[PDB]
């Protein structure tokens, strides 16, 4: 909009004259004044009206002659950070002009130093100044060394320059050496100065090929910004010079690219400017193979010399060169030549030059340049020449004429939106979209050409996934975009190398079916149906998917009107959908890399076609279908795990899809020949050593619909609560375990409820059996040499234990036992308070669902008005629970409550003290909050010391929560939190602490043990009493350790102690005991710890040890 | 000999592999010139890994500079250095992708992405075999967060065979006071994951604090921070640059430091920490290095290596000091019963000796551990990406370009999945 | 430990009445056990106290130590500095 930081520019170049000595301050103020500058690189157009007094604030610092140099060169910097920002072009035109503002100039460049390469800045712009002294309209000869000698050798030593300065000489030269009274005196100089630079110097050295490319530009250049007539006599012998060089043939870009630039430039010379020497001939020759080059920058350079060339030569020229141009289409070419070809043709056509002669030959290629993408690898070739043929179709708006374009717009319309949105690059849609909009807004004889503007502008063609079933469809609504676009589809993108592109077809396809179901069903499903015979991998799964979704979208035409699914496809078509089974079965085509492809595409198909009602009952294709479904759901582990999870979700579709179709003898009923092998098959294979079976067979079985589930509920049951169980055999079998809650809480939420009938659906005979299973595996804390990768078979068990109590309160409530509730309740709270952030993220979701589902109200709900005010409604969307500190301090109230305590409690001293560090920071602290509001109240505190008590009895000799509990115990006995016992000696509380702790730290190995006790023992000693004394004699314990490392924790821990508790030791003793743990080596042979330890003891009134 | 194809992009890209390649040239002994001038044969045996042999015994550098914006290009032109870089090796536009993942990755610096796979192929034509390209970019901005992507999603699919090496170097708002950082940050490590086997994790706010805190300079400009940078770049390219019994590739060297595919960020050091202009005070040896390399105050990441596992621990000291004099004090701190034993310091470590001390130094070493605490680089970025992400702020310039609230959340659940997994594996048993 | 241990001077800005103390803390201390030292010393509350630690080789500066989890050498705090306690 414009720029709003001007009001702090003016404040930092008031300080360039201060921070001009200083290194940091001269840094930060260069730094700062790039990063005010950067903002606007998009806008460089915003800083014009601010380019005027920016200039004065800077050039008069250099302009002073009572200044120093740092001065200059901070200056000079911020000169080319603002050229670099706006541009030297448009920043130029500001600089002095005057006659009087030259010898200033010249004599400022000459007191540089080439060599001073942090200065670069000073000499890069400086020489540019000079340019525009050299544009004054008087004559060097009347300021006076001569002026031009000078600025020629200025010019001739800087163009060798490897810095950036070599750039500033381009410009420089090119405007003194084009003069009247410069063009008759240096010109001359410097062109056998450039032609021996050309012909001595080689492109095998460093400083060789920097004077080339200098000599090079600044020939460039001068060809560029000279006078015709002047420049004409000298075209030849540079030409040759550069034809003798070979540059072509080196190994450099820039090299090449220059030397095309001069070669058109010459070439251009030759000419006339208009509305030819035999030179000309090889100049042509010398700019059509530039088409062919390697690099993408030669080319782009060519095209512009070519289309600058054919307008100031002939018309019998002219269509040669086109002619010529129309060649590198052949057969025996690649993907760059197309590239470069494209580009002549649109720089040709931009200035007007392509007859309608040649609209049959231009015509006949660019429809093969818009969907050019040629396999050459893993990946495929041809964005480049695909974005040069939106140019080239941008350029006809402006070359021919309606009358010469309506026989090709009915292809050129329809090729432009065809490529404009199934393409893969949005920046070759967005280039269609604009050579759309530019013929419709020039010629105007396109199709609808403003309807299909207005849905597909430039803010439309962004998102991909929005172009194939949103785009696709408008245009397929009109009868002129509907056959070709789907013959596109078919023939290039559902048989494309990429996976997304075969699955966005297909979608798109699905829709475009709706629009035109005829062509679909009687042209388009054949060519899909034979296309499966394809031996390309890539095809197969396309045609798979295609025959799925247009299989859909006619079953779900057809439901509009009671309609059988016949009707638009033929029985001849319907044949295919049988026979696609048997030929992926007897060719094999079932292994290697390919075979789960082709698995995941026949489970798609065969979902939809059960999903459609077919006349495939009571077919060997349905057996060949379950024969194929069992097999994937048989061998598992072979799949990579990259693509496990969508193999074992759309199996079991297919089943059930298949299963609640075809596998039905009557209405409520199955046939029970599949029924009593089905289910015996399953519980059969949920028996199977190999983890990764019953991973997918739980699921398969648990996807049943309910009338299959008839009877045989019990067996079912029975057979997933026996793989929920834990035995020494399945230790690690932590996947199989979740699978069987799921399809656990999958049959229960299918079947839903019913009373007086235990083996059809779940009722009061058979829901505590059910909630026992769930409240057993909630208890698994498996820690096997991945991890704790018990977590996930809690995730299950904590969505089984939801959708599960929702479905009672949907049809009988008073099934839910009070004592069940307050325990699912209570294991919500626990898990919702864990360390991990995804899985307490999950937890607190499902508590909150839980806790405000009302509707109707979910019975047994423990403090139901405290829980409703401590997690309101608007606390659930804005509240990131996986976020520690936007969670801690809300769950750390709950311990107020009597039943949310204790679990609670407990699942929070895992995050207390555990390993990562953010979390425990964020505990402690949302524990200090709460225990500030208990710590007056006696009774609290000790409810809560006897809580804590109770938790580390329950879970003792454990290393997954007594670690954790006596590492939080550490932190709040440091904060103080205990301070009202200490005032009473021989406390019960601090004496089973620290029968505990004893026997937690009983032959402690383990050096993560040892740390906690020993903190524990050094921060018990604040305890008066019989307390104070004996923990003191187990420091002593640890101060004759096994370890050094041992010895010198506990005595840091005790001298420590000793500074921050005074009133355990008294003031007579404790200088020795402070000079006693100082000039003592506790890391030393325990012969000489034993004497230090004993005098230590005899001084704290410790008795002596005993081995 | 194997060659490794070094790429840079980005601003703050460009200017930290300017300075690693200064180092790596001082160190090696290299006039600024082109030539050589060294005083130590071992400076040539593997000159070839990161040097072309020109004609006229020269050396030409690899770095293949990219730049939306013509700033740091120029300045890399004329630097100290900027002569040896091959002048078309240098591929630039005019406007960069302002603060916009959707735009260096999409609109913009896709449009200078097919110039740039033109100048990496033809300066790989030369190679007799090359082992593994190599990125160098800070997470924060367009062109370096969206080119790199870009890059190396493009590259992946002509080059599947090859080695993927990069080092992001994550933003911190004490350096920057940009708002559009976190969303850069978090794209960015989204493409870092599924196409990345090695990434090299430098985090802005570690150096911030150390310059503030150990060097106690008065305003650390990013001078300072990219010294610190190249130092441990040039630290732990040490095996592929100089010989030693650990001959360990770039392929073996990811094989046995990344166990897991996704699992591959680690928390690169380097001691004795320096700064600019005077270097000699205090000669350190081997004991106190090894007590330095495994702080957390040496590590140039915001993790503290003791709370977390240790995945994969390795070490590369330089100087005098002999593999056995190192395996001697690698085999008394894995051992409780030792005096001076550290807990932090793990077992089955890999480690490294040295000839050729760095510069200014006699001696020095560095780290290049995986330790679970990196999940905290992670986390800091969830939160900032979250509370921003409710009220839809600054989404309207990302979905004019293109994108799309799918791969926000695509991004949002791969992170959420990688700290899950990293906490997992965090609590696991040693035996 | 007697090479471990630092000699750190206690300042009371907000309270100049008081003098300047002095007192030989182990290195490897976190900040933790510092704030429950001066709670316990000064009777201030765990919470309302925030340390900062000022070298005498960056006169006119001071960092603040948040992070309690942390000792005193990743601070870069060496002999001979100062303390400045406030609440
Ligand atoms: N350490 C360090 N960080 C830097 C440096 N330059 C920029 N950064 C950080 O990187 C981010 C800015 O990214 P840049 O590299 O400047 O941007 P870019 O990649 O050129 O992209 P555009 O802004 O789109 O042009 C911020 O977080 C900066 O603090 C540098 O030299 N060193
Ligand atoms: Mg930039």
């Amino acid at each position: 909009e414009a720029f709003g930081e001007s009001a702090e520019t003016r404040a930092l170049l008031g300080r360039l004259r201060e921070v001009h000595g200083g290194g940091a301050e001269r840094e930060v103020a260069l730094e700062r004044f790039r990063v005010i500058m950067d903002k606007y690189q998009e806008q460089p157009h915003l800083l014009d009206p601010h380019l005027e007094w920016m200039m004065n604030l800077l050039l008069d610092i250099v302009q002073d002659q009572t200044s120093p140099a740092s001065l200059v060169h901070l200056a000079f910097k911020f000169l080319y950070i603002i050229t670099k920002v706006r541009g030297y072009k448009t920043f130029l035109r500001l600089f002095p002009h005057e006659v009087a503002d030259v010898e200033p100039v010249l004599d400022l460049v000459t007191i540089q130093n080439p060599k001073d390469h942090e200065a670069w800045e000073t000499r890069y712009m400086l020489l540019l100044w000079l340019s525009v002294t050299c544009l004054i309209p008087f004559d060097f000869s009347r300021l006076d060394m001569s002026i031009m000698d000078r600025i020629l050798q200025i010019a001739e030593s800087y163009l060798i320059v490897s810095d950036k300065a070599r750039d500033a000489a381009a410009v420089l030269v090119s405007r003194f050496i084009t003069r009247p009274d410069v063009k008759q005196s240096k010109m001359a100089e410097f062109l056998d100065w450039s032609l021996c630079n050309l012909a001595r110097s080689s492109f095998q050295t460093m400083q060789g090929v920097i004077t080339m490319d200098g000599t090079l530009q600044a020939l460039a250049q001068i060809f560029k910004h000279g006078k015709r007539e002047d420049c004409l006599p000298y075209a030849a012998t540079v030409l040759r010079c550069l034809d003798g060089c070979r540059l072509p043939e080196s190994n450099q870009t820039l090299l090449r690219k220059l030397g095309v630039k001069l070669v058109q430039r010459l070439g251009l010379t030759f000419l006339k400017p208009k509305v030819v020497p035999e030179g000309v001939e090889r100049v042509i020759e010398q700019l059509l193979v530039g088409l062919k080059d390697k690099d993408t920058v030669v080319r782009w350079s060519a095209a512009k010399g070519i289309g600058r060339m054919a307008g100031r030569l002939p018309r019998a020229l002219a269509d040669d060169v086109v002619g010529s141009v129309l060649d590198c289409f052949s057969f025996q070419e690649t993907d760059k030549a197309w590239h470069g070809g494209c580009l002549a043709l649109a720089e040709l056509g931009r200035r007007g030059l392509l007859l309608p002669s040649r609209l049959v030959d231009v015509v006949a290629v660019i429809l093969k340049a818009l969907t050019y993408d040629e396999k050459r690898g893993a990946c495929s070739v041809g964005t480049n020449v695909r974005d040069a043929a939106c140019y080239v179709c941008w350029a006809f708006a402006r070359a021919y004429e309606p009358q010469e374009l309506k026989p090709f717009v009915t292809a050129i319309s329809s090729a432009l939106v065809i490529a404009a949105v199934f393409d893969r690059d949005i920046n070759c849609r967005r280039a269609a979209s604009a050579a759309f909009q530019e013929n419709v807004g020039r010629q105007g004889t396109f199709p609808h050409g403003i309807d299909i503007l207005t849905t597909a502008d430039y803010f439309a063609v962004g998102n991909r996934s929005n172009c194939f079933l949103v785009i696709s469809v408008f245009i397929a609504g009109f009868p002129e975009y509907t056959q070709p676009m789907i013959d596109h589809l078919v023939t290039m993108k559902i048989s494309h190398w990429d996976g997304v592109i075969r699955e966005l077809a297909a979608r798109a396809l699905h829709n475009l079916a709706q629009q035109a179901p005829e062509f679909s069903a009687t042209q388009v499903f054949p060519r899909l149906l034979s296309m499966t015979l394809s031996p390309d991998l890539h095809m197969r799964h396309g045609s798979i998917l295609a025959c799925a979704e247009v299989a859909y979208a006619l079953y779900k035409l057809a439901a509009q009107e009671n309609r059988p699914v016949t009707d638009h496809l033929d029985e001849q078509a319907v044949q295919g959908l049988k026979q696609i089974h048997q030929q992926l079965y007897d060719r094999q085509l079932y292994r290697g890399l390919g075979g789960q492809l082709m698995r995941q595409a026949v489970c798609v198909l065969i979902e939809k076609l059960s999903l459609s009602k077919m006349p495939f009952r009571g077919d060997t294709v349905i057996d060949g279908w379950q024969w194929l479904i069992n097999d994937t759901l048989r061998h598992l582990h072979l799949i990579s795990s990259h693509s496990r999870q969508q193999m074992k979700d759309a199996a079991v579709s297919a089943l059930a899809a298949l299963c609640s179709e075809y596998y039905m003898k009557e209405p409520g009923e199955a046939d029970p020949a599949i029924q009593e092998e089905l289910i015996t098959q399953y519980l059969a294979e949920l028996r199977n050593p190999e983890e990764m079976t019953r991973c997918g067979f739980s699921l398969a079985l648990g996807a049943l619909p309910g009338f299959l589930l008839k009877g045989r509920l019990q067996q079912v049951l029975t057979g997933l609560r026996a793989v929920t169980h834990t035995s020494p055999e399945d230790v690690s079998f932590a996947e199989s375990r979740r699978d069987g809650l799921k399809a656990i809480a999958r049959i229960c939420q299918t079947v839903g409820v019913k009373a007086g009938a235990p083996d059809e659906a779940v009722c009061g005979e058979n829901v505590s059996q059910i909630y026992c299973a769930l409240l057993g595996c909630m208890d698994d804390y498996t820690t096997d040499s991945r991890g704790d990768v018990g977590t996930w078979v809690r995730k299950a068990a904590m969505t089984s234990l939801m959708d599960l109590t929702l479905l009672l309160a949907r049809s009988q409530p008073e099934l839910i036992e009070a004592h069940t509730c307050e325990r699912i309740m209570c294991c919500v709270a626990q898990q919702a308070s864990e360390k991990i952030d995804r899985f307490r993220a999950h937890a607190a979701s499902v508590f909150l669902t839980l806790l405000h589902f009302d509707s109707p109200p979910i019975p047994h709900v423990p403090h139901r008005g405290e829980l409703e005010k401590l997690f309101p409604r608007s606390d659930v969307a804005s509240v990131n629970w996986s976020a520690p500190s936007q969670a801690f301090p809300r769950i750390t109230q709950l311990l107020g409550l009597p039943t949310y305590r204790y679990h609670v409690l407990l699942g929070l001293v895992v995050s207390l003290g555990g390993l990562t560090e953010s979390t425990i920071r964020h505990s402690t602290q949302s524990l200090f909050e709460y225990m500030k509001g208990i710590q007056s109240d006696p009774q609290a505190l000790g409810s809560f010391s006897g809580t804590l008590l109770q938790i580390f009895e329950d879970n003792l000799l454990n290393e997954r929560v007594s670690v954790p509990l006596l590492k939080t115990l550490d932190h709040v006995l440091t904060h103080g939190c205990f301070d009202i016992f200490t005032t009473e000696e021989d406390h019960p509380f601090a004496v089973k602490l620290l029968a505990l702790c004893k026997k937690e730290i009983k032959n402690s190995k383990d050096i993560q043990k040892l740390l906690s006790g020993i903190a524990v023992f050094c921060e018990m000693v604040q305890f008066p009493g019989d307390v104070r004394r004996q923990a003191l004699l187990q420091l002593c314990l640890l101060l004759c350790h096994r370890f050094p490392l041992i010895r010198k924790t506990t005595a840091s821990q005790v001298y420590e102690t000793l500074l921050t508790y005074s009133d355990v030791v008294g003031a007579d003793v404790l200088d020795e005991v402070v000079t006693v743990l100082s000039d003592t080596a506790w890391d030393a042979e325990l012969a000489v710890v034993r004497e230090q330890r004993n005098r230590l003891c005899d001084l704290l009134g410790v008795p002596r040890p005993q081995l | 000999m194997r060659e490794i194809v070094h790429i840079q992009a980005g601003q703050c890209g460009n200017q930290i592999g300017a300075k690693f390649w200064e180092v790596i040239s001082d160190e090696h002994g290299i006039d600024p010139t082109g030539t050589y001038h060294g005083d130590s044969d071992l400076q040539l045996d593997r000159i070839s890994v990161y040097y072309n042999e020109a004609t006229g015994g020269k050396y030409v550098p690899r770095a293949i500079l990219v730049d939306l914006e013509p700033g740091t290009m120029d300045s890399v032109r004329s630097g100290p250095f900027g002569q040896i870089f091959r002048p078309d090796n240098f591929v630039f536009g005019q406007s960069g992708a302002g603060n916009n993942w959707a735009k260096g990755h999409y609109t913009e610096g896709a449009e200078l992405v097919d110039s740039v796979l033109d100048v990496v192929r033809k300066e790989a034509e030369s190679c007799d075999c090359l082992q593994g390209f190599q990125l160098t970019h800070s997470l924060g901005g367009g062109t370096g967060s969206g080119m790199g992507t870009l890059l190396i999603s493009k590259i992946r699919e002509e080059y599947p065979d090859r080695i993927m090496n990069t080092f992001s170097v994550v933003p911190s708002p004490k350096v920057s006071d940009t708002v559009v950082e976190p969303y850069n940050a978090t794209l960015s490590v989204h493409q870092l994951v599924e196409n990345t086997d090695e990434t090299y994790c430098i985090d802005n706010e570690a150096l911030y604090d150390i310059c503030f805190r150990t060097l106690k300079l008065t305003t650390p400009t990013y001078g300072d921070l990219n010294h610190l940078v190249s130092a441990t770049m040039s630290g732990v390219t040490t095996c592929l640059r100089f010989p030693g019994q650990l001959n360990a590739d770039l392929r073996k060297l990811a094989v046995n430091m990344v166990p897991f595919p996704r699992l591959h960020f680690f928390m690169p050091g380097f001691a004795p920490l320096t700064s600019r202009g005077s270097q000699q005070y205090r000669a350190l040896t081997v004991p106190e290095l090894t007590q330095q390399v495994f702080d957390a105050k040496n590590m140039m990441a915001a993790c503290d290596p003791r709370h977390g596992r240790y995945l994969t621990v390795a070490a590369v000291f330089r100087g005098r000091m002999s593999m056995k004099e190192v395996d001697e004090q690698m085999l008394n701190v894995q051992n409780k019963n030792s005096s001076y034993f550290v807990e932090w310091i793990p077992n089955n470590v890999k480690t490294a000796v040295c000839d050729i001390p760095p510069r200014g130094l006699k001696m020095a070493v560095t780290f290049i551990g995986n330790s679970t605490a990196i999940q905290e680089l992670f986390k800091r970025i969830s939160e900032q990406f979250t509370a921003m992400f409710r009220r839809k702020a600054f989404l309207h310039w990302y979905t004019g370009e293109g994108m799309d609230e799918m791969e926000f959340t695509e991004a949002e659940s791969n992170m959420n999945d990688l700290v899950s997994e990293y906490q997992q594996y965090q609590d696991a048993t040693a035996e | 430990l007697k090479n471990q241990l630092l000699t750190l001077k206690i300042k009371y800005p907000h309270q100049l009445d008081q003098k300047v103390l002095e007192k030989q803390l182990p290195g490897s201390m976190t900040i933790q056990k510092v704030k429950g030292l001066l709670s316990r010393l000064l009777k201030v509350p765990v919470s309302d106290l925030l340390l900062s630690y000022e070298s005498p080789k960056k006169p006119g500066r001071e960092i603040e130590l948040e992070n309690d989890l942390k000792s005193l050498q990743f601070y870069s705090v060496e002999n001979g500095d100062c303390l400045l306690v406030r609440w």
